[PDB]
C-alpha cells in the first residue's frame, strides 16, 4: 500500500504541535498592569511528558506487544535526565526569545550532536558533514547576529542543545548496545520524564501557583490538553514512520515540518524578520538537508 | 528464523598457523551498526565457553589471539597463533530475532595427528515417549531474583545447540517459538532453583540439556554453562546399556 499518510500526519499533528505552543508560552494573559505571562514551563513539560506516556503505553499493549525490553532501567533514568532537562530549557527559553528564533536554534541538533562525538567518542565523519555543518553555523551566524549581545535566552537555547546532543548521544549508544525499541525508549523516557518533573514542581510549589493561574485564564487547560494530545500523536505516527521507512524519511519530513512551522509563525503571528534573516534560515534548513542526505 | 551456516565443517591446521572460521547468516544481523553476533568454543564433553560479543569485541580473559570480523550476514573467527590449547568445535549464534540460533560447528584437528555462579540441573535420566518430565537446575552462590538471564539450552546428537527459553531475573520470560506449546519455564526462589516442563517427550528430545546464565550486550551472551544433564527418550527401557 502507498503510504504517504505518514508525511500527512506527522506534518498536521507537529504544525498544530506548533502553533499550539506559540499560543501558550509567547500569549498575552490579561490586559495593563494585571498583564501576565506564561512561566509555568515545568508545568507544562510534565502534562507533556504523561501524555505521551500514556499514549506510548498504549501502543505497546496494543501494537507489538512480543518484544523484551533488554535496556536497563537506569540507562533510561539517565537518558530522561537529559531529554526533560533540553525540553524544560527550550520551553523556557520563549520566555525571552521570539519562537521563530527558538525553533531554528533548536533545529541545530547536528552541530552539538558532531561536536559530542568528535569530544567525547573521538569518531571521524566526512568531508561532507565538516561542509554541512559550516552551511548551518554560517546561516544561524546571518540569522542571530546583525552588524548593529546574547541574553538569557540565547544562553538557554545553547544549555538546550547541549542536553539534546547529550540525550542523542545516550539513545544511539543503548540503542546500540541493547536494541531498545522506539516504543519502550518513548514509554520508559517519558514516565521518568513525568517523575522527576511531578517531584521538582511538588517541592518547588510551582503546582499550586499553576493552578491560581490557570483559575484566573481557564482557557489555558484546554490549549495545554491539545498541546499534550497533539505532541503525542505527532510521536506515534514519528515512530509508524521510522518502522515503515527508516530514521532518514522520518529526519526529512521534520526537517520540512520546521520550515513550514517557522513561516506559518512569521506570517500569522506577525513576527518581524528581517530579509536578511531569511537568508539565515533557509541556508540552515539547506545545510540539514544536504547533511541528512549525506549521512 | 535465521538459519546460521558454517562453511568449514573441519579444517586441519598446523601449530602456530592463522585459521579462519566463516560463518554465514540468511538474514542481515546488523541493528543501529552493531552485528549481533557470539562465538563459542565447546571442548569434547564440556558446556560451550563464550569468546565474542559482538562480531568483534573480545570477552574479558579470552587470550588475545582471537580476533573477530566481519559485517552484514558475513562473518569469520580468525586465531593467528593457533596452540594445542584451543583445538575446540566453535559455534556462532545471532541475536537478532527471538529464536535464537547457532550454527552448526566448526571443528579444528591438528594435521599429521560474588560473580562466581555454580548451574548444576538434574532430572530423569530414561523416560518413555509421551511422558511429562521436568528438569531442575540448582544455582549457587548467586541469587537468581539479582540479575541475568537464565536460559535453558539442548544439544542434540551431532551437536547441534538450540535455544529453548529463558527467565529472566524480573519474572519476564521468553521462549523458543517451534517449541512454545510443549514447555513451559517456571522459578522457585526460596530454593534458588529454576526448572523446565517438557510434556508429551517424543524420541525427537533426546540431548543433553544445559542451564545457562547470560547477560544481554550486543546480543544475549551465555557466558555462564551448567555442566548440562543427558535424557534419553525410549520406548523401550534400556538395559545393560
Ligand atoms: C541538568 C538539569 C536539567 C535542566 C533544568 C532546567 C534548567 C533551568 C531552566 C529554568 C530556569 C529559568 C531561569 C529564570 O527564571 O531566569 C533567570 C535566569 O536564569 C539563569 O540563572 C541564567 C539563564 C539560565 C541558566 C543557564 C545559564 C548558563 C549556564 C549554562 C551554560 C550552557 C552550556 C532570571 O531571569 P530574570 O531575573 O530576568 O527573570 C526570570 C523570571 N522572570
Ligand atoms: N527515529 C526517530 N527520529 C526522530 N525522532 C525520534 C525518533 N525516535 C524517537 N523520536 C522522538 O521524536 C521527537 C521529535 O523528533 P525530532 O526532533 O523531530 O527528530 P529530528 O531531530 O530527527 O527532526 C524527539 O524528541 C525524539 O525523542
Amino acid at each position: 500500500l502507498r503510504l504517504p499518510l505518514c508525511f500527512l500526519g506527522v506534518f498536521v499533528c507537529y504544525f498544530y504541535y506548533g502553533i499550539l505552543q506559540e499560543k501558550i508560552t509567547r500569549g498575552k494573559y490579561g490586559e495593563g498592569a494585571k498583564q501576565e505571562t506564561f512561566t509555568f514551563a515545568l508545568t507544562l513539560v510534565f502534562i507533556q511528558c504523561v501524555i505521551n506516556a500514556v499514549f506510548a503505553k498504549i501502543l505497546i499493549q496494543f501494537f507489538d506487544t512480543a518484544r523484551v525490553d533488554h535496556t536497563r532501567s537506569w540507562l533510561y533514568a539517565a537518558c530522561s535526565i537529559s531529554y526533560l532537562g533540553a525540553m524544560v530549557s527550550s520551553n523556557s527559553a520563549l520566555q525571552f526569545v521570539n519562537y521563530p528564533t527558538q525553533v531554528l536554534g533548536k533545529s541545530c541538533k547536528p552541530i552539538p550532536v558532531m561536536l559530542l562525538g568528535v569530544t567525547l567518542l573521538k569518531k571521524k565523519y566526512p568531508l561532507a558533514k565538516y561542509l554541512c555543518v559550516l552551511l548551518i553555523v554560517a546561516g544561524v551566524a546571518l540569522f542571530m547576529y546583525k552588524p548593529k549581545t546574547v541574553g538569557y535566552g540565547e544562553l538557554l537555547l545553547l544549555l538546550s542543545l547541549t542536553l539534546d546532543g547529550l540525550t542523542g548521544v545516550s539513545q544511539d549508544h543503548m540503542r546500540a548496545h541493547y536494541q531498545t525499541g522506539s516504543n519502550h525508549m518513548m514509554l520508559n523516557i517519558n514516565l521518568w520524564s513525568t517523575l522527576l518533573l511531578g517531584m521538582g514542581i511538588l517541592f518547588t510549589g510551582e503546582l499550586w501557583e499553576f493552578l491560581s493561574f490557570a483559575e484566573r485564564y481557564p482557557a489555558i487547560i484546554y490549549n495545554i490538553l491539545l498541546f499534550g494530545l497533539t505532541s503525542a500523536l505527532g510521536q506515534s505516527f514519528i515512530f509508524m514512520t521510522v518502522v515503515y521507512f527508516g530514521p532518514l524519511t522520518c529526519s526529512i519530513i521534520t526537517t520540512t515540518r520546521k520550515f513550514f512551522t517557522i513561516l506559518a509563525s512569521v506570517i500569522l503571528f506577525a513576527n518581524p524578520i528581517s530579509p536578511m534573516q531569511w537568508v539565515g534560515t533557509v541556508l540552515v534548513f539547506l545545510g540539514l538537508g544536504l547533511d541528512a542526505k549525506f549521512g | 528464523d535465521i538459519v546460521m551456516t558454517q562453511s568449514p565443517a573441519s579444517l586441519t591446521v598446523s601449530l602456530g598457523q592463522s585459521v579462519t572460521i566463516s560463518c554465514r547468516a540468511s538474514e542481515n544481523v546488523e541493528y543501529y551498526g552493531t552485528s549481533l553476533m557470539q562465538w563459542y568454543q565447546q571442548k569434547p564433553g564440556q558446556p560451550p565457553k563464550f569468546l565474542i560479543y559482538g562480531a568483534s569485541n573480545i570477552e574479558s580473559g579470552v587470550p588475545a589471539r582471537f580476533s573477530g570480523s566481519g559485517s552484514g550476514t558475513d562473518f569469520s573467527l580468525n586465531i593467528h597463533p593457533v596452540e594445542e590449547d584451543d583445538i575446540a568445535m566453535y559455534f556462532c549464534q545471532q541475536s537478532r530475532k527471538v529464536p535464537y540460533t547457532f550454527g552448526s560447528g566448526t571443528k579444528l584437528e591438528i594435521k599429521g595427528s560474588s560473580g562466581e555462579v555454580q548451574l548444576q540441573e538434574s532430572g530423569p535420566g530414561l523416560v518413555k515417549p509421551s511422558q511429562s518430565l521436568s528438569l531442575t537446575c540448582s544455582v549457587t552462590g548467586y541469587s537468581i531474583t539479582s540479575d541475568y538471564y537464565w536460559n535453558w539450552i539442548r544439544q542434540f546428537p551431532g551437536n547441534k545447540l538450540e535455544w529453548m527459553a529463558y527467565i529472566r531475573y524480573d519474572g519476564t520470560s521468553d521462549y523458543n517459538p517451534s517449541l512454545k506449546n510443549r514447555i513451559s519455564i517456571t522459578r522457585d526462589t526460596s530454593k534458588n532453583q529454576f526448572f523446565l516442563k517438557l510434556n508429551s517427550v517424543a524420541t525427537e528430545d533426546t540431548a543433553t540439556y544445559y542451564c545457562a546464565r547470560a547477560y544481554y550486550y550486543d546480543g544475549i551472551n551465555f557466558d555462564y554453562w551448567g555442566q548440562g544433564t543427558t535424557l534419553t527418550v525410549s520406548s523401550e527401557n534400556l538395559y545393560f546399556q
